């Protein structure tokens, strides 16, 4: 099956890659199988946007 | 889910405290998390994102976002997250505002005050 | 000729002089001396600039050990610690260049008056007095690899 | 001689075309303070022939390999970034001085300065031979040479994995 | 095999600047003229394709000639910017003027003109 979910997870690098998300390949991973477990995924797109502008505040 | 939410917090820090920043920011993410829960097809969405594809050109690329939905099904709450978030003349004026922005960022240096941009003199 | 021109313009051709000599290029008149470096500076010049000549100096040739510490511990026989110092020693070096470059484009307006100039360099007469005593305090005894590590943790 | 008419040409000697002229760049007056941060300069022109002259005379021949090809072919990449470099510095041409190059210039006299003892330490070197040594040079430790060399490797070693992926043959 | 002639009373600090671009003009007044008489029948189903095939590309490199006059009204575009903006095609156009120098030097047609491209960014 691991063989499976490498596919399914490598076509959607590239749907999210020509949207111009700023979603690299480890936050992806990290948010599929984030949202996998249930959580809604209008919320997902409030902490993404506030991690980044916390991040900028620093630099 | 307690530790798929600590593995993100990671990813999307810079790397370089790293160790109070990601305690403060697991906070961010909690508590922006049940801001939307204390507050439709999925295949359709994407169509209204193909049309505005092919409007200002690109057509085949538009013509391939659709090629992939269609093996996707043979997760669809997936896919509903990701929606949330001449060709001389370009090149042309590619390598000319590197030019105004190579000479800009380094002559701002170069004349100034005395000590301005050194960062060993703001010791 | 300095000799034939006044006190208050002749100085404006020694500030412009002097600041290529921080650099590592010799100079008009205040030239460099075959090799710890000597300099020469004018035997017919006003004695109220001479003794103020003597306290900029000690910035080049602090800085004439510095830049060729790097040119030479870079040579692999040497160890991979006694590179990465070297390497950091050169980020330094980059901005002590910046700080001569804005020094020139300021002394095109004049702005820049002799007096003035020994109290800008002020940060970099220490930073390059440190550096340049760590360079000849690494080769004096040769060290490489811990023996350089443990020297960086004995020694703003 | 003007200092202007001096940074005219030194945009020049940094490709090789020559009052500068062509081991040193020996200039011929001018102010002692002058030649001297020119000769500096000039020398660093001198460095990329050097550089040139090896992806220009075996790009020439056809029995170099197929190794030898992809190091002067990543040879080239990290030259058209030095023909940016010289796009911007001559376009404030038109203000920069001599103290002022010294600041802009520094780092490429490094690059140019692996690379122009890279292309000699690999002289007679084809095939996997040369991918084994331009690997002796990641054992230096310098952050910013062991990790430039670290990235030539990882095209000039592309060839190799591609025939393992798939040693001395005899026809 | 184009020989060209600049300047007697010229800077020399042009003209060896100018003979740097040229060798993208005289290794393309040599492809022009192997479409213009490769394409005749009398030459086979091969060599024709080979033809057809070098013309695109022909054609992308007259766009980045039109793109670089449409750049230099605004002045953007300095002698020492030119010799950084062509150099793509300073690669391409001296692939296509040595296959189309070696399948005329021995007279190829057929397989043999598909044998060429297969020894030979």
């Amino acid at each position: 099956n691991l063989n499976a979910v490498r596919e399914t997870m490598d076509v959607l690098l590239e749907i999210s890659r020509i949207l111009n998300t700023g979603l690299d390949m480890e936050t992806l991973s990290i948010c599929v199988r984030l949202c996998e477990q249930g959580i809604n995924p209008e919320a997902l797109s409030s902490v993404i946007k506030e991690l980044r502008k916390a991040t900028e505040a620093l630099k | 889910i307690t530790q798929l939410f600590d593995d993100l917090c990671e990813a999307l820090l810079p790397a370089a405290n790293r160790k109070r920043a990601k305690r403060s920011l697991k906070k961010v993410a909690y508590n922006a998390l049940f801001t939307n829960l204390f507050q439709l097809p999925a295949r359709n969405k994407i169509l209204m994102l193909s049309f505005d594809l092919r409007v200002g050109g690109l057509g085949p690329k538009a013509d391939r976002l659709e090629e992939l939905v269609e093996e996707l099904e043979a997760v669809g709450s997936v896919l509903d997250l990701l929606v949330q978030l001449m060709d001389v003349q370009s090149l042309i004026s590619r390598e000319e505002c590197l030019c105004h922005s190579m000479i800009q960022e380094t002559l701002q240096v170069m004349e100034a005050a005395p000590g301005t941009g050194l960062p060993t003199v703001g010791l | 000729l300095p000799g034939t021109l006044p006190l208050a313009s002749q100085e404006s051709a020694v500030v412009e002089d002097l600041l290529y000599v921080l650099v590592g290029v010799d100079g008009r008149y205040v030239s460099a001396q075959p090799l710890s470096r000597t300099f020469l500076v004018d035997p017919n010049l006003d004695l109220s600039i001479r003794e103020l000549v003597h306290r900029i100096l000690p910035v080049a040739a602090s800085y004439s050990a510095v830049t060729r510490f790097i040119e030479e511990k870079s040579s692999f026989e040497y160890g991979q610690v006694n590179h990465a110092l070297a390497a950091a020693m050169r980020t330094l070096v980059k901005e002590h260049l910046i700080l001569v470059s804005q020094l020139e484009q300021l002394h095109r307006q004049g702005l820049l008056s002799l007096q003035k100039l020994w109290f800008y360099i002020q940060p970099a007469m220490r930073t390059m007095d440190i550096l340049a005593s760590l360079a000849t305090s690494v080769d004096k005894g040769e060290c490489l690899g811990g023996s350089t590590l443990s020297l960086l943790h004995d020694r703003q | 001689i003007t200092e202007a008419a001096l940074v005219r040409d030194i945009l020049y000697v940094f490709q090789g075309i020559d009052n500068i002229k062509m081991n040193c760049y020996k200039v011929e007056n001018l102010s002692r303070s002058l030649r001297d941060t020119a000769v500096r300069l000039s020398e660093l022109g001198w460095l990329h022939n050097k550089i040139r002259r090896y992806t220009d005379q075996r790009s020439l021949d056809r029995s170099f390999g197929l190794v030898g090809q992809s190091f002067c072919a990543a040879l080239h990449q990290e030259l058209r970034e030095y023909y940016r470099l010289l796009s911007v510095l001559h376009s404030q041409l038109q203000s920069l001085t001599l103290r002022r190059l010294l600041v802009w210039t520094y780092d490429p006299k490094i690059r140019l300065k692996t690379l122009a003892a890279l292309v000699d330490h690999c002289q007679g070197r084809k095939g996997g031979e040369l991918a084994s040594a331009v690997h002796a040079y990641t054992k230096t430790g310098d952050p910013y040479m062991r990790s430039l060399v670290q990235h030539i490797l990882s095209l000039v070693s592309h060839p190799v994995l591609s025939f393992l992926y798939r040693v001395a043959s005899d026809p």
